[PDB]
């Protein structure tokens, strides 16, 4: 997803996902890679710490003053045309410069773009609709012309090209968390249980502490936490030995 | 291979009432004598509830719409209906999600389909042998960019039987949501011939598909030289989840006995 | 008159504190 | 108003400068039940009084 | 301490994530004013009983 | 001062800069189409 | 706004008010007599 | 108006990139590795460029940086050890490699 030779258009982009892995996030600074790393929903530095279900990268190439576009809230001829995060979005943005690489002599038709659209576009969709876009009242006719455009334009990449107009590889990472068991975390071994002894317990993503002891409750084959009536841990089922 | 197979007579639009149906757990989380209020998509009891057939004359696969989760309950009889069809453009324009039962193993598959316009399963009846056995698999034509795969546990299961009215009693709901495709499944027998009994009953979950895929409709595979057929009898449900908010009684022994419409 | 949520209640920090006279003491005055 | 209600949620995922946003939430609306709950109780004291 | 005491006029000023931060102040301050009114109401119903 | 003359070439010549600053639903709107009335109820 | 003979300079640079009228913006990023047209934090064709 | 007791400056140059990662709370290799500010930090971040001074022909080696640690340096806190930064389990011997 981050180190991949060339990823896809913005305007269709690939969704690369990860799951059932051991996901490492200190290699990240300990080997320094992402030039610009930021996280909206969540802190840089706490990927490590806390770990998720499933993980869902969007490896796409855009200009470089369009990197701001992208984000919960923001507005702009990407986040309102092709490319769209919900207001509630929570996860990160990584951007890093491959101008040396994916700019080409005057120009890369690789990586397009829809510059116009005639309403909003929903977020987490891809359109792939070709229709000219009418600004006016005359008729298009399915081409150019005066307040007619299309809406599909490549990105202009040179290796002159200033800092904001020089291409940006940009992975947008999104995650599910504690909606399902966690098949994504890092190296974190297992040890021993210990029982009739007050205990830190950290169980498939679950912190705190407390007494540890065999439970008298059944659970159905496929419930797996319970809780009492005040919606509180009451017992818990062991993933690796239940 | 793909057949298309029209002879057949059109019956009228019917429904059936909903009673108290379309319950499922929520979440995997344990919780006993406590009464509980949930909110999510579910089926209104005391609704309306569509009325389909397979009948010897009567053969109804057509592309339903699908939005905000669908209900379905099938009385049927020696499996007639073997599997289901999802996805948007099912042309091979985009990903589509295809699930059917084969006899010793259910098959659940994603990639890029092109369905038949007929779908159906063949079945040999009755050659030199008096028995039956499968042999003709017709779904799609051709499958081009394949992602996602699962294959459930294997089984057994009987393609026969004369048996004359109704036995098994099967509901299900499935959900697209957030790219997140769940299953809700029970099985109950039942004796009765086209009507769906009155009873409340909870649906546990089965498999938890997170296939990304957008689904816009539904369709259902029936079991059935190359032309023209013989439907056996079978009848299936179609019901629409809404946003309505349950109170859910848990017992002792964690199971939910009744529920309450707000 | 009846005099489990209190388990519960425990594990968030609330406490209740005994009487002083217990209910057999009440009944000797 | 809370990213949520755990505490732990919040240091596990916002660092040192933003927890502290979060955190601040939680503990002024919290502070505020127990005034609600002393507030209560007090005026139930006369009552039995 | 928000820009307007309307709520429809926030909604129709600041942006959503920008709104619901002075959106917050006016259901703060307004939640605070029933705590006052039923906090005296119960004490003034204690005189009447 | 400049050195506007009509003879500079491309980027030495006086060029008219305006920019167009407005806010988008930041307040009842001052500026809006002649298009949509209807009647009293 | 735009069209006037002259301009202030930049230094006493002017601010010019727009409201309670009808704004139509098309004639300006069409006509090719203009050097640079861009829109930063909106379309320039959404104006309208 | 408002004056104070003990004043202390810190002063040195850095790359043109890396002025706007010295703040507080900021994440990087500046304030990971050679230079931070604590969160309560009370000053004022000055910079300013001496390009037409400090540049040099190809490069200046008078300023140096630390590039690789194995932890967070603590804020204002001045690390001298030239230790060489071990990556992997194989011991570097005090050698690149």
């Amino acid at each position: 997803v981050f180190n991949a030779t060339r990823f896809a258009s913005v305007y269709a982009w690939n969704r690369k996902r990860i799951s059932n892995c051991v996901a490492d996030y200190s290699v990240l600074y300990n080997s320094a890679s992402f030039s610009t790393f930021k996280c909206y929903g969540v802190s840089p530095t706490k990927l490590n710490d806390l770990c998720f279900t499933n993980v869902y990268a969007d490896s796409f190439v855009i200009r470089g003053d369009e990197v701001r576009q992208i984000a919960p809230g923001q507005t702009g001829k990407i986040a309102d045309y092709n490319y769209k995060l919900p207001d509630d979005f929570t996860g990160c943005v990584i951007a890093w410069n491959s101008n040396n690489l994916d700019s080409k002599v005057g120009g890369n038709y690789n990586y397009r773009y829809r510059l116009f659209r005639k309403s909003n576009l929903k977020p987490f969709e891809r359109d792939i609709s070709t229709e000219i876009y009418q600004a006016g009242s005359t008729p298009c006719n399915g081409v150019q012309g005066f307040n007619c455009y299309f809406p599909l334009q490549s990105y202009g990449f040179q290796p002159t090209n200033g800092v904001g107009y020089q291409p940006y590889r940009v992975v947008v990472l999104s995650f599910e968390l504690l909606h399902a068991p966690a098949t994504v975390c890092g190296p974190k071994k297992s040890t021993n249980l210990v029982k009739n002894k007050c205990v830190n317990f950290n169980f498939n993503g679950l912190t705190g502490t407390g007494v540890l002891t065999e439970s008298n409750k059944k659970f159905l084959p496929f419930q797996q936490f319970g809780r009492d009536i005040a919606d509180t841990t009451d017992a818990v089922r062991d993933p690796q030995t239940l | 291979q793909c057949v298309n197979l029209t002879t057949r007579t059109q019956l009228p639009p019917a429904y059936t009432n909903s009673f108290t149906r379309g319950v499922y757990y929520p979440d995997k989380v344990f919780r006993s004598s406590v009464l509980h209020s949930t909110q999510d998509l579910f089926l209104p009891f005391f609704s309306n509830v569509t009325w389909f057939h397979a009948i010897h004359k009567r053969f109804d696969n057509p592309v339903l719409p699908f939005n905000d989760g669908v209900y379905f309950a099938s009385t049927e009889k020696s499996n007639i209906i073997r599997g289901w069809i999802f996805g948007t453009t099912l042309d091979s324009k985009t990903q589509s999600l295809l699930i059917v039962n084969n006899a010793t193993n259910v098959v659940i598959k994603v990639c890029e389909f092109q369905f038949c316009n007929d779908p159906f399963l063949d079945v040999y009846y009755h050659k030199n042998n008096k028995s039956w056995m499968k042999s003709e698999f017709r779904v799609y034509s051709s499958a081009n960019n394949c992602t996602f795969e699962y294959v459930s546990q294997p089984f057994l299961m009987d393609l026969e039987g004369k048996q004359g009215n109704f036995k098994n009693l099967r509901e299900f709901v499935f959900k697209n949501i957030d790219g997140y495709f769940k299953i809700y499944s029970k099985h109950t027998p039942i004796n009765l011939v086209r009507d769906l009994p009155q009873g409340f009953s909870a649906l546990e979950p089965l498999v938890d598909l997170p296939i990304g895929i957008n689904i816009t409709r539904f369709q259902t595979l029936l079991a059935l030289s190359s032309s023209g057929w013989t439907a056996g009898a079978a009848a299936y449900y179609v019901g629409y989840l809404q946003p309505r908010t349950f109170l859910l009684k848990y017992n002792e022994n964690g199971t939910i006995t009744d529920a309450v419409d707000c | 008159v009846t005099l489990d949520l209190i388990c519960a209640q425990k594990f968030n920090g609330l406490t209740v504190l005994p009487p002083l006279l217990t209910d057999e003491m009440i009944a000797q005055y | 108003g809370a990213i949520s209600s755990v505490l732990n949620d919040i240091l596990s995922r916002l660092d040192p400068p933003e927890a502290e946003v979060q955190i601040d939430r939680l503990i002024t609306g919290r502070l505020q039940s127990l005034q609600t709950y002393v507030t209560q109780q007090l005026i139930r004291a006369a009552e039995i009084r």
